């Protein structure tokens, strides 16, 4: 009866935007990505990532609610860069460290394999 | 004027005078402050006490049988 | 009480301390050392009829 | 018989044996074997009833262990976000999807067609709207042509499941409408004559309770702890072999309204698991002891106190504290948020 | 009533292994040795056959409608 | 300003599990990829359930659930299959659906107990694991089972059932050599398998820079998807689902703009 | 309705504001097979 | 509009006047609003909602007082609505609610499952909706929690947290900060910069700090002569809690020092800052630790319990001499050789010697299974903080139970002279008149086990009678008080107008604004 259907962690509800960008006006060159139907599988991905990257001042995510399932990322960068180029970027280097980390591991999985 | 009571108000009267404004301003009552796009009513009165102008008049009445005419804007609110 | 079988087998074996006169004058909720080896001292409903209503010592 | 179930009395608060001997009873299990064929008018069965992996020699008596009343759980005494206070308790999601603490819920609904009166009588039979004056709006199609919803149709909210009407001096509905608005599927029919052979039926509602946030769950000794909040096998702290903890309980609780037994218990849980041996809960045997159970679960590769180091579901990094772990026998009581909602 | 399709905390499976650890138990194994052929290396699983009861066998003798 | 290279070996492959070594990986993304193990991986399992005809001591909710429960052995076709909600289906669909069913009836005056072998499926590739032998019921003389299932591709973290993961062992700086977790008296704890350190050491000394690094995955299948083929599309999986973030923040920038 | 005998379990049709009871036992409860409607059943 | 009654819940996340409801709860209830122009359009989409989507309204009243029920909706415009009508659309969020004469009110928010709510800082309760928007607006402003006023599982976590041994890598920090809410933006510059960033929790918990409070605090294992001692300013333990410009410059939190007492920085910020700011400082103490918690952890086991030998031989050589030491004063009153003090009998000397020797061992073991504990000893961290448990409790748990008194005596002799059928006629020994030299680790003998029970058993007959008679008190204290109140000329007076004080409390001040001060000028 009041138990929230289980695919609604994941599933996007109609009409609702993914993600959405807004500017904290506490501190320049910060924003906020409030992204929807996620879990800590993603915040962490994204957080490390960004600290990793010089040019990042301060990033972070936290999720205010559980049950909500929508996590917030706060990215805040030097005047030069900017918190969209951030996450942006960010997200590209994720791409090519899994692509690589796929790669390596069926070069190695037949390796074992035939012995 | 010659009243004794104490020039601050209180905290009953400050949460009745801004319900009573606020149930009037969500009747079509008019709002001497500036509106700012403030939808809801509590802070359309809220402002209003802030700027001295809600036109409600508090009548304390003493144990004895007399009454004070204390306005709002009189009174010193805590802010 | 049907809801589970040790609740079934401790109602059969409840016991109920006397009311009235006899019961008032006494203390029948406190604990005594005549309970040893027959009534279960652990075993009693809490709340304000504490001590009142026991369970039989198994042997 | 409630007090010879508990291992370590000795050990636990003699509150706390006290305050079993009312958890117990109400604790839900397989109460006999013939509850399919008997109607009750509440009666709640355990999809999985367990023996415990700690168990007393006169549990043997007492029959306990061939119709127990819990499931055990391998409990690890954290603070997990926070979730948990001194009574609550944080479950593992997974676990329930799996049939960590389901069971099944009977209630039976009775009802006959009695002549009370020579001129008005009660009857069996479907309230047609036209031959039926006055009525309550539900929808009628459930029953049959007997008056009776036959097995293995599902009713859900306000919903009519046997039907009696008066012939006043045109007839007037009164027929049973279910207790509560939770769903169930009727389970079996019984028609049958009273003592003052006038006809008699009676049926039994089954319905399914999944555990909850808001259902009580109480260890076999301390204060009933309601599960704060559920949490998926993935953000459950899993160990280094990979072990997600069934159930996370506060450790504020243990000082005053729990007792020590739950961490022996645990400690012995871990050894008769591994050991593969059901351990011994005689309160006064000096056979069994704490440093005697720990020496036993140090030979299998495991903390001789039982603390284990776990793995934070959300950031991989290792806790600082090393969390202890244990499979703990637990109960699931009667008290159910469902059953007060729904009401 | 019935031994769990798999262990409630990991996942595996303990239901097929119900048929053969009571097997093993007649054949003069010691209790926690079946588990160990059964492959049950984690304590949560050996759980889920050491401790079991199977109460539909009493459940059986009761005829049927 | 870029990520690392994820250098990974395998140590041993089986069929029950398999483990691998990823080096060179931030501790965020190692941790991330155990759960998505769990709860990304999509497995076919049976979710919806009809029963035609049920006399067996079991009720018919028990034993419509623990179908769930029994994994299927799909390995590709999973990979092709569709959700039932993006399919262009109100009913379900062999594209979007698998056709199961469970016929039976006891006889004998012996105890019959139908297993998962007894459980017939339309598509022959996708059967269960057995298929010793999981039993679903007990079926008493004079007791029939007559039931129709179907079985859907699901998230993980939408229900237990739909996780193939039977326990993943996630272990990283086994020696404690960042001092991650303080153990009071270290010489009491047991050696790790992963640990290369000698009898009389009871943990590696502490180095004052470092992170998190070699991180050892055992990943245990429970016979639906091989573990050597979880890892695949568990990493697969979560990049897409990584790409799809980047497809929408493109635009909300082009809002912005 | 038809219905089943609790004592020989044997089909026994019985009409409305009819007593009863089973021809071949005598026996005074009554029980009912199940419905062809069938339900919807989820694994959750 | 009382609610159906449901078992509560804690959330850590929601803050402590926020309240969790059920989405069915809230359908059912309803909350009447005038429509005005400024959100005619919000009552025009909730309307046509309908009662079977969530968002809905039960009933629209109209100017002339007509309800219409919106189940049915018979026509389209009999749905649209003038200005001036009364709608009673479901609860939503952002609503206040009142529920437990003092209530506080609550912000409800809706939650996926049916279980209620609340940031405890377990029961069934029933929420009532105030319908009228004049109380509404009256109970937000007065009766909210901001304005009423740590849990348990925090306390003992900020302990350890002010610890100067816990060092936060600038990955750990980014998560702590996010969830303050009270952060000006601005990361803190790290105290050891050198070789890596190491930010103390300390630091982090001075932006958690409001504005610029002042106040001096010790820890709960704060020694005397530390004080007097050259160390005083540098603690050598971390004892002294001192905060300057909001800063947390010094010391380890507890109880004492952020628990609620005559002085605390919670107490301080209240009176310096107020009630909404102060309600910010629990939220942001609740939601950072909780976070940090995930990284320290908090857990308890058998290792807690299990104390090293050397304490175990001491304590039972101490139980051994009480229970040598009871049994010379045995001797001496079996030989006649004890004197009764002049102000007691034989009888009644004999049971205050014997009962000094076993609570003075129960004591003196106890306090050393005190030191005994460890730092990282999980007993010592609860106790050392303050939050849960006690001294008592870790010394019945590791040294010894203690004597079982029954009656405010010990076990007496239910039997002719024998408390049990084991013990010998006429025996005042330690085991047989209920001494339990068993601590609950060890596990008592049969015989401690039911004198324990009758020891139990009198604190539960004494905790069913004392709720019911303190909750008697309650009640009648309130009635003659009821009508008791301070009126417009600084007097207090009753119903009739009777003066029952000139000035409120004698000074004409309210007692919760008062602090404690010691002036110097009379010592
Ligand atoms: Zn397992
Ligand atoms: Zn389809
Ligand atoms: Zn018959």
């Amino acid at each position: 009866m009041n138990a929230p259907p289980a695919f609604e962690s994941f599933l996007l509800f109609e009409g609702e935007k993914k993600i959405t960008i807004n500017k904290d006006t506490k501190v320049p060159n910060a924003c906020l990505f409030t992204i929807n139907k996620e879990d800590h599988t993603l915040g962490n991905i994204i957080k490390s990532q960004l600290l990793k990257d010089p040019q990042v001042l301060f990033a972070g995510y936290k999720v205010p609610h559980p049950l909500e399932h929508k996590i917030i990322i706060r990215v805040q960068t030097t005047p030069d860069y900017s918190p969209q180029e951030a996450f942006t970027n960010a997200i590209t280097d994720l791409i090519s460290e899994l692509s690589l980390l796929e790669e390596r591991f069926r070069v190695a999985i037949k390796d074992k394999q035939e012995g | 004027q010659k009243r004794i009571t104490t020039p601050y108000m209180t905290k009953y009267e400050r949460a009745r005078v801004l319900g009573t404004r606020a149930l009037q301003i969500a009747m079509c009552a008019p709002v001497m402050v500036e509106l700012e796009g403030e939808t809801d009513p509590l802070l359309i009165a809220m402002k209003e006490l802030k700027a001295r102008k809600i036109p409600i008049i508090i009548r304390r009445y003493l144990p004895d049988g007399s009454y004070e005419d204390w306005g709002v804007d009189e009174l010193i609110i805590s802010d | 009480n049907r809801l589970t079988f040790a609740s079934t087998l401790s109602h059969l074996r409840r016991l109920n301390s006397p009311i009235g006169r006899d019961g008032k004058l006494a203390k029948p909720r406190q604990l005594h050392n005549t309970l040893w080896g027959m009534v279960c001292p652990a075993e009693t409903p809490e709340g304000h009829a504490v001590g009142l209503v026991k369970n039989l010592a198994l042997m | 018989v409630c007090a010879s179930i508990i291992p370590f009395p000795d050990h636990n608060q003699s509150p706390r044996n006290t305050y079993q001997s009312a958890m117990g009873k109400q604790a839900m299990g397989v109460y006999i074997t013939n509850f399919h064929v008997r109607m009750d008018t509440l009666a709640h069965v355990l999809y999985y009833p367990q023996k415990p992996l700690v168990t007393t020699r006169s549990m043997e008596y007492l029959r306990f262990r061939e119709l127990p009343a819990g499931i055990n759980s391998i409990v690890a005494i954290a603070s997990y976000t926070g979730y948990n206070q001194e009574d609550s308790v944080i479950m593992n999601r997974s676990a329930v999807d799996r049939g960590f603490f389901r069971s099944v819920f009977y209630r039976s609904y009775k009802e006959q067609e009695s002549k009370k009166g020579f001129d008005q009588e009660e009857v069996f039979e479907k309230p047609t709207r036209e031959t039926c004056q006055g009525m309550r709006h539900a929808i009628y199609d459930k029953l049959d042509d007997d008056g009776l919803i036959a097995p293995g149709v599902r009713v859900s909210g306000d919903d009519v499941i046997i039907g009696k009407t008066v012939t006043l001096p045109t007839k007037r509905d009164c027929s049973t409408f279910l207790r509560t608005s939770e769903t169930g599927i009727v389970d079996q029919v019984m028609v049958t004559l009273n003592q003052e052979g006038y006809k008699f039926c009676k049926i039994r509602v089954r319905s399914v309770r999944i555990p909850q946030i808001g259902d009580k769950f109480a260890s076999r000794h301390g204060q009933k702890g309601t599960c704060g909040i559920q949490y998926r096998q993935e953000d459950m702290p899993f160990t280094c072999e990979g072990i997600t903890p069934d159930i996370i309980i506060n450790p504020h609780a243990i000082p005053s309204r729990m007792t020590i037994g739950h961490l022996i218990e645990c400690l012995q849980g871990k050894v008769s698991a591994n050991k593969g041996e059901i351990g011994d809960a005689t309160p006064f045997n000096d056979a069994v002891n704490v440093q005697k159970i720990s020496n036993l679960l140090s030979d299998y590769g495991y903390h001789l106190r039982g603390n284990e180091v776990l793995y934070n579901g959300f950031t991989g990094r290792k806790i600082t504290s090393q969390i202890f772990i244990g499979p703990t026998y637990y109960q699931r009581l009667k008290h159910m948020v469902d059953d007060k909602i729904h009401s | 009533m019935i031994i769990p399709v798999r262990c409630f905390t990991c996942g595996k499976i303990v239901g097929n292994k119900w048929e053969a650890y009571l097997g093993l138990l007649q054949a003069e194994y010691t209790e926690g040795d079946a588990l160990d052929a059964l492959g049950l290396k984690r304590y949560c699983c050996r759980r889920m056959l050491l401790a079991h009861v199977d109460l539909i066998e009493k459940l059986l003798n009761y005829a049927p409608l | 300003p870029y990520a690392n290279q994820p250098t990974v070996r395998i140590t041993e492959l089986t069929d029950e599990n398999v483990k691998f070594i990823i080096e060179n990986t931030d501790l965020a993304v190692a941790n991330s990829i155990r759960r998505v193990f769990i709860a990304e991986v999509p497995i076919i399992a049976i979710d919806w359930v009809q029963i035609d005809a049920n006399s067996s001591v079991l009720h018919d909710e028990f034993i419509a659930h623990r179908l769930g429960l029994i994994p299927l052995t799909s390995d590709d076709i999973v990979d092709k299959l569709q959700y039932s909600r993006d399919c262009t289906c109100e009913e379900f669909c062999p594209e979007c659906s698998v056709e199961f069913t469970l016929d039976v009836r006891c006889n004998e005056d012996q105890t019959r107990h139908v297993t998962s072998r007894d459980l017939i499926s339309n598509s022959p590739r996708v059967i269960p694991v057995t298929s010793d032998d999981i039993l679903i019921v007990k079926l008493r003389k004079g007791q029939e089972l007559r039931l129709r299932a179907y079985a859907k591709k699901g998230f993980g973290k939408e229900h237990a059932k739909w996780n193939p993961t039977a326990g993943v062992a996630f272990e990283y700086d086994p020696d404690n050599a960042l001092r991650h977790t303080v153990y009071p008296k270290p010489e009491e704890w047991p050696k790790s398998e992963y640990s290369e350190l000698d009898e009389d050491e009871s943990q590696a000394p502490y180095d004052p820079n470092g992170k998190p690094e070699r991180f050892y995955y055992n990943v245990e299948s429970c016979g639906s998807l091989r573990p050597e083929t979880i890892v695949l599309s568990a990493l697969s999986g979560l990049k897409k689902k990584l790409s799809d973030l980047q497809t929408q923040l493109s635009h909300e920038i082009q809002s912005d703009v | 309705m038809i219905y089943i005998c609790g004592e020989c379990h044997t089909e026994n049709e019985i009409k409305s504001r009819d007593p009863i009871r089973c021809r071949e036992c005598g026996y005074r409860i009554m029980y009912k097979k199940r419905t062809k409607r069938l339900v919807v059943f989820d694994a959750r | 509009d009382f609610s159906a009654r449901t078992v509560i819940t804690p959330d850590p996340n929601l803050s402590i006047d926020q309240v969790g409801v059920p989405r069915s709860i809230a359908a059912n209830m309803t909350f009447a609003e005038i429509v005005t122009p400024f959100n005619i359009d919000r009552l025009q989409e909730l309307v046509r909602r309908g009662n079977s989507q969530y968002p809905g309204a039960k009933y629209i009243i109209r100017d002339n007082g007509d309800r219409i029920d919106l189940r049915f909706h018979p026509k389209p415009s009999d749905l649209h609505l003038q200005t001036g009508y009364k709608v009673e659309r479901h609860m939503c969020d952002g609503d206040i609610v009142i529920f437990n004469m003092s209530m506080m009110g609550h912000r409800v928010r809706i939650l996926p499952w049916s279980t209620f709510r609340l940031n405890l800082s377990g029961d069934e309760m029933n929420l009532h909706l105030p319908q009228s928007l004049e109380t509404r607006a009256e109970i937000q402003e007065l009766a909210m929690v901001p304005r009423m006023i740590i849990v348990q599982d925090t306390l003992t976590a900020v302990r350890k947290f002010t610890k100067r041994d816990v060092f936060l890598e600038r990955g750990e920090v980014m998560n702590l900060l996010m969830f303050l809410s009270t952060w000006d933006g601005k990361v803190p510059q790290p105290a050891i910069l050198k070789p890596r960033p190491l930010w103390t929790g300390k630091q982090i918990f001075s932006l958690i700090i409001p504005g610029h409070i002042n106040c001096i605090r010790t820890h709960s294992t704060h020694p005397d002569d530390e004080d007097s001692g050259p160390y005083k300013h540098i603690s050598p333990g971390d004892t002294k809690v001192v905060v300057e410009n909001g800063e947390l410059i010094m010391g380890i939190l507890c109880k004492k020092s952020l628990g609620t007492s005559a002085g605390s920085l919670v107490h301080i910020s209240y009176l310096e800052m107020g009630h909404d700011i102060t309600r910010l400082f629990y939220s942001n103490i609740q939601t950072v630790i909780n976070n940090w918690l995930l990284i320290e952890g908090h857990t308890i086991g058998i290792g807690d319990s299990i104390a090293d030998s050397k304490t175990y031989q001491d304590i039972q050589n101490t139980i051994k001499k009480a229970k040598q030491d009871v049994i010379e004063v045995i001797e001496k009153a079996h030989n006649n050789e004890l004197e009764p003090t002049p102000g007691n009998t034989l009888r009644q000397t004999f049971e205050n010697q014997v009962n000094r020797i076993l609570n003075d061992a129960r004591d003196k073991t106890g306090s050393s299974a005190q030191k005994s504990l460890s730092e990282y000893n999980n007993f010592k961290s609860m106790v050392v903080s303050g939050a849960k448990g006690s001294k008592i409790n870790i010394s019945q748990v590791i040294a010894v139970v203690g004597q079982q008194n029954v009656e405010g005596k010990r076990i007496p002799f239910g039997f002719k002279h024998r408390t049990l059928p084991h013990f010998i006629k006429d025996d005042y020994g330690p085991e047989s008149r209920g001494f339990v030299e068993n601590s609950y680790l060890a596990g008592l003998t049969p015989t401690e086990f039911f004198f324990h029970a009758m020891g139990g058993r009198e604190g539960l007959i004494d905790t069913a009678v004392k709720t019911a008679e303190t909750g008697y008190i309650q009640r009648r204290l309130i009635k003659s008080m009821e009508s008791v109140m301070v009126k417009y000329d600084a007097t207090v007076r009753n119903s009739i107008n009777q003066v029952v004080q000139l000035r409120y409390g004698e000074d004409g001040l309210a007692g919760e604004s008062v602090e404690f001060q010691n002036l110097a000028t009379l010592k």
